[PDB]
Order: structure tokens, then sequence, then C-alpha cells
């Protein structure tokens, strides 16, 4: 209901702070092949299991987060323990379609 | 009203900025 760039930036900085805490303190995975946890600036990713989709909840700082409570963003962890990318130079594949704002 | 609607767009732009990689950059 409230629009505030200021409030939204502050929620994003809090989500980033909580994420950094998880990245620092979460125990290492159950060995030793896993895609590595990261904060991509939009979402906080945990370590991935090889050959798996990894889903995290839509970031709670989104102004419309309460409209998408069961939505998830996805990455894919390849069997080699690397995040799926696309081509040569690209960022990791991500699907955030469930977290988008519009009704349609 | 108008300024609230324009702030709303600024906020969408901020979110698009993060999706595009944010401070990374
Ligand atoms: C190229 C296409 C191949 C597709 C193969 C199968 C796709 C794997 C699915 C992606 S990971 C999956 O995400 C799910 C969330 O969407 C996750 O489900 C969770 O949340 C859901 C909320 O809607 C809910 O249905 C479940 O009860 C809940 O456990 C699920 O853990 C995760 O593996």
């Amino acid at each position: 209901a409230t629009v505030s760039l200021w409030e939204t930036v502050q929620k994003w900085r809090e989500y980033r702070r909580q994420c950094q805490r998880s990245l620092t303190e979460d125990p290492p995975p159950a060995t030793d092949l896993f895609c590595n946890r990261t904060f991509d600036e939009y979402a906080c990713w945990p370590d991935g299991e090889p050959g798996s989709f990894v889903n995290v909840s839509c970031p709670w700082y989104l102004p419309w987060a309460s409209s998408v409570p069961q939505g998830h963003v996805y990455r894919f962890c390849t069997a080699e323990g690397l995040w799926l990318q696309k081509d040569n130079s690209s960022l990791p594949w991500r699907d955030l379609s469930e977290c988008e704002e519009s009704k349609r | 009203d108008l300024s609230k609607q324009m702030e709303e767009e600024a906020v969408r732009l901020f979110i698009e900025w993060l999706k595009n990689g944010g401070p990374s950059s």
C-alpha cells in the first residue's frame, strides 16, 4: 500500500545484511561438491546440491512481496558443482518469474 | 498522487537495477 523508495532501499539493505550473516555463518555443505552460496544483489542463494534446482522465496523487500507469499526464484546447480549459466561470459541462469509484480 | 506514482516507478527502477546486478554493477 505505501510507496517509499527510502523504505524499500532500507529493506533491501536489511535483507543484504541478513544474507551476509547467512553466508558467513551457515555450516559448510555435506561435502564437497556443491554450487557456492552467494548474494547476487536481488536474492540470497544457499549452497546448491549438484543436479538440482535451488528455490528461494521471493525477496521480502519487494514492495509487492505480500502478493507473492509462496513464490520462488530459481537457479540450477549442474552436476559439476557449478551454477548453470548460458554462454561463456554470462551470469548464472535465474528464473524470478513467480516474483514479478503484475497480475498478468 | 502524480508524485506518488512517479516514486512508485522510481522504486520499480531500483528493483530493476538490483535484478541487473545492483552494486555489481
Ligand atoms: C526444464 C524443466 C525441468 C523441470 C523439472 C522439475 C522442476 C524442479 C522444481 C524447482 S525446485 C522446487 O520448488 C518448489 C517451489 O516451487 C519447492 O516446493 C516448496 O514450495 C512450493 C510452493 O509452491 C510447494 O509446492 C511445496 O509444498 C514446497 O515444499 C521444492 O522444494 C523445490 O524442489
